[PDB]
DNA sequence: TTTTGTTAAGGGCTGTATCACTGTGTAAGACAGGC
DNA sequence: GCCTGTCTTACACAGTGATACAGCCCTTAACAAAA
DNA sequence: GGTTTTTGTCTGGCTTCACACTTGATTTGCATCACTGTGTAAGACAGGCCA
DNA sequence: TGGCCTGTCTTA
DNA sequence: CACAGTGATGCAAATCAAGTGTGAAGCCAGACAAAAACC
């Protein structure tokens, strides 16, 4: 399958939010990565899901 | 070692094959198949792998990923597939996926063995009187002997079935899980075998026609566990009930017949012999291996499931048009009309058989219609002990064809008019049916049903019908009359009612007197010497009734579906085996053990 | 039993085994005692003959994944005839009781029918057909084709359900596609060549007798089914497909069901005439469809076989099967072809029989009747359907034995001396004939005429028998070589392939049922009355005609629609909802994807 | 030095090819009304 | 020197659950061929 | 009584899952739809014996 | 020649 | 009349997919003694 456009953009954004708090839990990272995007500019992370969903569908 | 193919890993092993099969030859008695797997579970379980320890030990117990031939035989039998559409689907899911997650037919071919009716072993203490011992016993010819020589009566009959008593084993069997548990639940031993009681419905239906295309009429004699308690001290425990009683699922077929219901010579001839069956049980004690523990069981038969017509045929009866309308009573159309309500359970097997032989030796020489009304009705001999009840929908349908004629009269006021022509009262059926119309939504219908009976008796449709009655006087007794069937209905209608409406329980019976009271005062005009067995049977029985089996409710029309679908697409197309095959389908697919598998999704 | 003990207990008893395999590990194995454990058992339960429990112990150490493809669910649901509900009863318990999902939802399923049936896939026809729309999500359509139903109009008293022509090739091409590109590996071609295909197409159409599930209900269908499809590649056509087993149900794709009369010319024309305004129009276009990523064009040709006579004659305005004009493919009459056995050709076609249909009409040269139609030759009315009507090897057969059982029982009587015979000398005769055929060839006798009867009378064998029972040897010259004949003319109309497998049967078959048809005049006047079956014309007169018309006889046969009629009804009852305008859809959507080559791959998987 | 094939005689599961059997569709004939 | 439905069974085959038969991979030792 | 077994006891340091949290676009679960054919029994209806 | 008591057939 | 049982339908609720650090759960080893059946 492939991944959502915030699934996409949160596997970017783990090194911005991993470098300034190292310790964060997963449910902390998440949480954080989810309320900030949330809030969110984000239409290039659309894009790129929806070429990676056509490319999948091609896929047999 | 595992990149390797076969001879390979062989050759590179064999060393250590023959060290392994010397120390499992020296010290197991050569089992290597024990050794090796206890190996490799210890081995998966001390590196942690639970996971794949726990999926090889489902794989050994047949859990996961293979289905076990008894949960294959569920699947076939419930989706009614053929053997060579199940081998289709078999053949076709292990060629595409490698594995064989259904089972070979032969696999389900064993399976069904158990399931079937003379694989367990039992006793009876004492042996049955006129039944075989032989345990081994399962689908036997439904004429049992008949003769079938040119000479002797034609037999234009084939039919099959199970002996009772080897049934019972296979049904006890099948819910053997359920008894257990429900053992555990009462907070009992596993290992208790203190005398069991089984009380079992006993049943028999018509199923119509049968043809695939003449008619072809079949009668499917079956029963029903109802109830299994366990004696601990001197309290009977019950450790199984049929939540279901009445369902197609749990009605284990006993015999199946291509014959008509009236069809009284053939009847008797091939339900006899499960009748000489069942008196046997009626006095031995059944013995029976549980969990590796001999179990006791003893049996009470209860035949309730019986509409009107084959208890009359059974019980020596006449026909439904006979003044005698009760099967429980000696009534008469005429007394039961004017006696509204003090009537008594008097009848018997046994009251019927010496009526029928009183009029068999009209012993005090009376004529044909002074006899008849000494036997009440009984000109034929009984040959089945039956539990007439009644039908909750039977009461509801009584008690709304009563009130919808009383709404018609009271619109027409047939108390001013006792030369009313035909027509006029037509009128005021029709004023009736246009005014329920349009305030109640209620379509007239010229058939009396349950639904237009659950819709018609409440107290707004009394309101409604009252817009159009003058007098308010009867106004207060139409919505009195009401009120009162709304207190009676429950009783009726729940499948418990000494707990679930205990209060209208104990007033059923002023409720019931108070009721025909007021039909007989204020509703004179609706009484002409007629009524309905059912009528009859709600007024004056119902208590008696709730007393003896405990519930309305509790005591077939897809049984013709049914039976069909099986003859058409699981049977050999012979006469010889389709009924075979039919019976054997019908007993699989009433099994408690497969219909589990069946909900395994809860 | 050690597996009666706890993991302790088994431990301990073990403990001795469980050091010597460490040992044996780490000195051959590298210390894997997991894989040497693993396989010890896996070949200790292949040694008990137990290979289910290795194999699935295998499966699940590879941890290979059991999961049936939605496709491959809806192969099985269809070809084992389960309903929806039946389905998902079996699905939510294996499901339930494995915790896998190896069968896939009901939902999945019809998704992966959407792309089985019509109107799944783009394509594009140059030019663009004429009167057929251009657009290709059409899937199934109302039979009527907007057939007027108000009060006033004539009564509508049929439900029918179709396909657009194109729109169906479209779904069976696209159906066959694996079968193509393996075909054009077969044949030494590239997957990705585009050249044009050429689909030779059978058209065909039958009545299913009656349907009612218990008055009668009459069904009709309008099929077609590929043949073969070659490809250009020089000035050659090469095979890259040909239906194994072309009279099959399995390949027979319908077109349009509807619960009419194949007898009501008014419905039958009234609901056919679209469909044969699509196939027109597609003579005169190249399709251009995408498989395997490459666009490829198609030409098609359809040849009107699927025809029995009553059909034929219905459609082509000739006159119903009683008529003096015994042939659909010639003008003969039923005397003109007794006295006249073999010479007789292939004269009839569709645009001939519109043209005498013209001139029955307009009755140009002021005829009576009688002399109209003698001029116009039966065509009374008005063709339809231009058909290729033929013969099944079958009737050949038929039309032969039924004439040697009467010589052989005239032959019994010696009426080549005698002419007259009573009705008990005559009945005497066949009675001989009956019982040494039961005692010396093993035949019953038959009450009325068939096949294998004929197969196995038709034989040298039975010659000799027959000639136990007559005296004079210059009759039994005259049997076997009248056998001898037949034995030369039969290959042609029996194989499959006639210009391959018998070249010479074929190139002889003419000169042979000329001195057949000379030795039964010369030596067997007596079996002349001026009457003849249209099989036997038609064995004598036209086939080699047929046979270069069509290549082959025995392959156009009438044989496999006798399933049909069971077929439907078993959708009608278990896959079809229960209300008139739908059951007929759901009939025809479950014949469809019955067809499809795609599933019934999956349902032969393990060959 | 490590993987597989191989021989021969022969022993169980499994797959499919029938059994026997009858209903049933289709069609080969027979037949009778056109008062 | 008729036409044309209706009627009647012959007939083949479909398709059932049971059953019989064949083919399956092995199981003993040893050489040894490919790698 | 001796001679054989089952099944515990005490630790930790290990290995192998399940859960933790988010977002939103897929996928499943489940009850429902509209709809007629068929069985069944409620209820018209034909009927012949005797006065 | 009936009511009409009984058993068969019909339709919702 | 009711109702059986068809394929379609529609909406709610799982589910997936990624990150990884936990906690829980079960197992190991070796000298040895309870609670138990075998001569
Ligand atoms: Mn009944
Ligand atoms: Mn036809
Ligand atoms: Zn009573
Ligand atoms: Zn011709």
């Amino acid at each position: 399958r492939p991944p959502s456009a915030f699934f996409l953009f949160c596997s970017e954004y783990r090194p911005k939010i991993k470098g300034e708090h190292p310790g964060l839990s997963i449910g902390d990272v998440a949480k954080k990565l989810g309320e900030m995007w949330n809030n969110t500019d984000k239409q290039p992370y659309e894009k790129k899901a929806a070429k990676l969903k056509e490319k999948y569908e091609k896929d047999i | 070692l595992l990149s390797l193919t076969r001879r390979a890993q062989k050759h590179r092993l064999r060393e250590l094959k023959i060290q392994v099969k010397e120390f499992a030859d020296k010290e197991e008695g050569g089992d290597v198949k024990a050794v090796c797997l206890t190996l490799f579970l210890l081995a998966l379980r001390a590196r942690n792998e639970h996971r794949q320890a726990d999926e090889l030990e489902a794989i050994m117990q047949g859990r996961g990923s293979g289905l076990q031939p008894a949960v294959c035989l569920a699947i076939r039998v419930n989706t009614f597939l053929s053997c060579s559409q199940y081998h289709k689907m078999y053949r076709t899911v292990k060629a595409i996926t490698g594995r064989q997650i259904f089972q070979p037919l032969h696999a389900l071919r064993n399976a069904e063995k158990v399931l079937l009716p003379g694989y367990h072993p039992f006793e009876w203490q004492p042996p049955l009187k006129n039944v075989s011992s032989r345990t081994d016993v399962g689908i036997i010819d439904g004429l049992s002997g008949l003769a079938s020589s040119v000479d002797e009566y034609p037999v234009d009959t084939i039919a099959k079935r199970f002996r009772y008593d080897s049934a019972l084993v296979s049904a006890l069997m099948d819910m053997e899980e359920d008894i257990l548990e429900g053992m555990r639940s009462q907070d009992l031993d596993d290992y208790l075998n203190g005398p069991f009681t089984v009380v079992v419905k006993e049943s028999c239906d018509g199923m119509g026609d049968v043809s695939e295309k003449v008619p072809e009429k079949a009668v499917r004699f079956s029963f029903t566990v109802m109830r299994i308690t366990i004696e601990h001290g001197s309290q009977n425990v019950k450790v199984f009930e049929e939540p279901k009683p009445n369902s197609e699922l749990c009605c284990k077929p006993l015999c199946l017949m291509l014959a008509d219901e009236s069809d009284h010579e053939t009847l008797t001839a091939i339900l006899s012999p499960l009748i000489a069956e069942r008196e046997a049980m009626k006095s031995s004690e059944l013995t029976l291996e549980m969990g590796g523990i001999p179990r006791t069981f003893k049996f009470i038969f209860r035949g309730t499931g019986y509409d009107e017509k084959l208890v009359r045929e059974v019980e020596g009866l006449e026909a439904s048009g006979s003044v005698y309308i009760c099967t429980l009573c000696d009534t008469t159309r005429l007394e039961a009309s004017q006696n509204l309500v003090f009537h008594s359970i008097t009848r018997s097997h046994a009251e019927n058989l010496q009526r029928y032989e009183v009029w068999r030796s009209n012993p005090y020489h009376e004529s044909v219609e002074e006899l008849r009304d000494r036997v009440k009705g009984v000109s034929a001999k009984p040959f089945i002990e039956t539990v007439p009840s009644i039908d909750a929908l039977h009461c509801d349908i009584g008690n709304a064809a009563e009130f919808y004629k009383i709404f018609q009269l009271e619109i027409g006021e047939v108390y001013k008019h006792p030369n009313a022509s035909k027509e006029e009262r037509k009128r005021w059926q029709a004023t009736l049916d246009k005014h329920l119309r349009k305030r109640m939504n209620l379509k007239p219908i010229m058939r009396m049903n349950g639904n237009f009976a659950r819709k018609l008796m409440t107290q707004e449709t009394v309101d409604a019908v009252c817009e159009l009655i003058p007098s308010e006087e009867r106004h207060e007794a139409l919505r009195e009359l009401m009120d009162l069937y709304l207190k009676m209905k429950p009783v009726w209608r729940s499948s418990c009612p000494a707990k679930e409406c205990p209060e209208s329980l104990c007033q059923y019976s002023f409720n019931s007197q108070r009721f025909a009271e007021l039909l007989s005062t204020k509703f004179k005009y609706r009484y002409e010497g007629k009524i309905t067995n059912y009528f009859h049977k709600t007024l004056a029985h119902v208590p008696e009734i709730i007393e003896r089996d405990g519930s309305i409710g509790a005591w077939n029309q897809s049984g013709n579906k049914l039976f069909r679908r099986f003859r058409k697409m699981n049977a050999r197309q012979s006469k010889c085996y389709e009924m075979e095959d039919v019976l054997k389908h019908h007993w699989l697919y009433t099994s408690k053990y497969l219909q589990k598998f069946m909900n395994a999704h809860n």
